């Protein structure tokens, strides 16, 4: 019985082995599309401020 | 050595079911937050070329009223 | 404590000042035509004073303020703030007495469709049938809501959206006694699974179950089914799952219950199962 | 005789599982009648009827030996057409039959 | 048999060994997502909360 | 179904109020000025339409619409509202008839290329490769899609996404292509992952891919492949790979088509096999002569 | 392909009658002193030429117009842009000639700390240092660079961005054999790892790199060092690195090579080495 336990035992590992490598390979893409998102919406927010302001002073001109 | 054996085998089991069900899940959950990201980044880039287009469509608008 | 009861007594003086507002806000309209600035300005008094009536502690009056808010608004010729305010409502009406939230959540679907969003309001439906699982027993609903919301998800190709949508129709549906949609459901989502390099080594799981309450007819279709899955999954027999079933069909053929019994022992020992499994078996053992 | 969709049953009866005739509703057919039981472009069956008072009309009831021989499910869709014999060439004469106790 | 049990012993070692090693960089990776998301958060929040009350005002100054 | 019903008795309603408001815009164009504005209400109906014909589950005439309501709105110096509405109308052709959607989401990307938006671009190929190989029989136009996508990610820097659009792509090929393209994309891939900590403990299968692919060709050639590759990977000597690649060979040399057979078989009882593997050593074992 | 070339040339048309814009600042602006847009335009089309030229892969030519147009676009005024320009400049530039991407990093990275976003100017400072480890040699402008990055990291309490930095300096120290540096970061980093549930896996590899620096230095020393870890982690002592770090500095008290020599072979037996850990230990077990 122990060399059922064997054989299922190397089945099983080679199994998570392989999941745990494609878990990785998702987690890298998922983090370099968070660092693109971040730098692209702290631009964003950089841009919308500086036309807050830049219409606000267009409207005081008025 | 039966004792012990049997204690193997029990352990051995359960751990390896436990880890490989847990796995499983992690995996089914991954692509949930990979898609919701995908529709995230079309919405953040929308409201970026909406937001650029407007406000210099508006700074002309202003120059040409000024 | 003294702050709840500090932040309730003005917001009582507010919800006075408020009600002052609104007569007084129409008084003026009437006899000097001023505008709608001083409807904005009470909507935002309704606004802040069901924010402290939360921070007090009550939420079936914030909720109600957040309802008047909201139907003012929208009578002002706007409605994502008017959802906004319905929206929250919804939420504040989650505890206590969840009936009125399940009718703003509804109006505030129906606006968000109205403009032609999907996601949010596949997202209020999918809320609304949790709330009629956990509060209440008409499973009907639920699995209405649960349909429509995998519906929009799969129109809007989310499919993975759609496929917990569809396994929660799929078990609700056997547990009532109906396994046609079970069997369907559950077929579909595993064909649709066979090539997803990374739902492949679940993808029998699904298999696996369509045949134990396909089993619920008879000896023979069971059979079929089970060996046609496997042709379909030359790999299907790796696992102990086609073992099992090989057993409870042989056992069961020759009325051999003492075995299917210890069979389904082992399998519990090695493997728990759920409430779920363990009321099927038990069932499909009654003959 | 051009053919029919009906759906698979179970058979009603102890004695009507030993009579080896497909079971039928007396709106549907008569007792005596033989038919082609059709599950495939390869798949073709043919059976004795007999009538049952019970047997829902738009359907066809089978024990369990007969499912397993045509290769039939209860509940699935199959095709009925009344079949003719010729007996000039169908009248046995002499049939080989293979035996053995039904249960060990 | 024995020999082949220790040889898949060893097998058995090796395998969880890297299995662990990845695990660790894995877990550090996911908390370095984590601590990410809510600069993203709040930094998204800002620029909600300022254009909302940036535009609400010119609205009013519009009048 | 009677709210069905109701749904497309109101989509008759709004398209024969689209009908007035294209009568509104041929006659402010020819009779009145200023229908710029009039004929943008004319677009703002138009998505009304389609948006709850697609709420109605007619794909065709949702689609229909949205190309209509696109075309109109290109002529009025707006592009990126022509973008929008011409992805709208490519997703509502996805199903049903995808034909016209490749035609449109080409467009889309044309009009993308132009404005400078080139991550969206791949993707919009990837999106087209993908539907064309999974509906449309033909492969040639998805692996000129799949190079497209890799060069537009690569040039933006995005790595592992064209590491990945071009690992499917020369597999792919491998299958009815050259097999130099398949060795050298391997090749490729391989010597990139290696020195990055990612696929480094991966590898091993692309360089056994890249191994089988020597192999189908030629022997000594082959030989010398798998002897550079271990040279190079020194850690490779150990994988099973090397040793079945090993007894593969030295099981060809004497040509023994039992001792293959059996040690493939043997290799099939530990994991599993898979379809192109089983397909590349049938077509191997084939000219065994 | 052959077909946008030639509209790279009419790019390089379009870049002559920006010529001729700037034409127009000289001599005709005088009658269009309003027309700053059209300075706006003309960065415009440059903009979009150069865009042609990078879809045309003619990098250096690309990088020539993003540069000319930063230079027009920066008169005072939308800073943010002309940094945006400079940073796509330096894109283009990493690969051909990488030198003029780091002035126009550098001078991206003045603005944005004028600006005072630490953060992109960081990511940015650690672009340049891995462009000096790739490209050129020299790594003490790559030291400096990093351990800037660190600062402005650590700043803003980013404490896993700059644990890694700082790991990184320190690897790259111990191999410039500046083992004080290593062994402060490097006991810094673990300690700092071990506050945290998440991270009490990690340190054992970190511990084991410190002594191993520590012992280089004084192996007297090395063992009160061990100790002190041992009694501040208790578990420390159960890992096999600690084992075989005692074993190799008690065999090291007898002068025998195949005791060390034999425990490194088995110890590699288990799992191989990386070139770091190899090369320190050939060079200090030499002696």
């Amino acid at each position: 019985t122990r060399h059922s336990e064997i054989i299922k035992l190397e089945n099983s590992i080679r199994e998570l082995h392989d999941m745990f490598m494609d878990m990785a390979m998702l987690v890298e893409s998922q983090g370099e599309m968070i660092d693109r998102i971040e730098y692209n919406v702290e631009h964003a927010v950089d841009y919308v401020e500086r036309a807050v302001s830049d219409t606000k002073k267009a409207v005081k001109y008025q | 050595l039966a004792d012990e054996s049997l204690e193997s085998t029990r352990r051995m089991l359960q751990l390896v079911e436990e880890s490989k069900d847990a796995g499983i899940r992690t995996l089914v959950m991954l692509d949930e937050q990979g898609e919701q990201l995908e529709r995230i980044e079309e919405g953040m880039d929308q409201i970026n070329k909406d937001m650029k287009e407007a406000e210099k469509n508006l700074t002309d608008l202003g120059k040409f009223a000024g | 404590g003294m702050d709840t009861s500090g932040k309730q007594a003005e917001a009582m003086a507010l919800l006075a000042e408020a009600e002052r507002k609104v007569k007084n806000s129409q008084s003026f309209f009437s006899g000097l035509f001023g505008g709608s600035s001083k409807i904005e300005e009470a909507c935002e008094i309704y606004a802040r004073a069901a924010n402290m009536f939360k921070m007090a502690k009550n939420w079936s009056a914030a909720g109600n303020a957040f309802c008047q808010a909201a139907q003012l608004h929208l009578q002002l010729q706007s409605k994502h703030d008017a959802a906004t305010c319905f929206v929250d409502a919804g939420n504040a009406f989650k505890k206590a007495d969840p009936q009125e939230a399940i009718n703003c959540l509804m109006r505030a679907i129906e606006i968000y469709t109205d403009m032609g969003r999907f996601t949010i309001a596949a997202k209020h439906h999918i809320s609304i049938a949790e709330i009629y699982e956990t509060e209440l027993v008409d499973v009907e609903k639920a699995i209405a809501h649960y349909e429509q919301s995998a519906d929009y998800y799969k129109g809007e190709e989310s499919n993975s959206s759609a496929n917990k949508c569809l396994l929660k129709v799929a078990g609700y549906a056997a547990q009532l006694e109906q396994y046609q949609k079970a069997i369907d459901i559950y077929e579909q989502v595993g064909t649709s699974a066979m090539d997803s390099p990374l739902l492949k080594y679940s993808a029998k799981d699904y298999f696996f179950k369509a045949a134990l309450c396909h089993f619920c007819i008879d000896m023979l279709n069971a059979k079929l089914a089970v060996q046609k899955y496997e042709e379909l999954f030359p790999a299907f027999s790796d696992s102990r799952e086609c073992k099992l079933m090989k057993k409870l069909l042989e056992a069961h053929e020759e009325q051999n219950v003492d075995s299917y019994t210890e069979s389904v022992k082992e399998y519990d020992s090695i493997s728990r199962l759920d409430q779920w499994l363990t009321t099927m078996l038990l069932r499909i053992k009654k003959t | 005789m051009a053919g029919r969709s009906m759906q698979a049953a179970r058979c009603p009866t102890d004695e009507l599982s030993l009579s080896n005739c497909a079971v039928v509703s007396e709106k549907d057919y008569q007792s005596g009648q033989h038919v082609i039981v059709r599950t495939s472009p390869n798949h073709k069956y043919i059976f004795t009827l007999r009538t049952h008072p019970s047997v829902v009309p738009g359907s066809v009831a089978f024990s369990l030996p007969q499912r397993k021989w045509a290769g039939l499910s209860i509940g699935q869709e199959i095709e009925v057409a009344l079949y003719s014999f010729d007996k000039a060439k169908q009248c046995i004469g002499t049939m080989t039959i293979e035996i053995d106790f039904l249960q060990k």
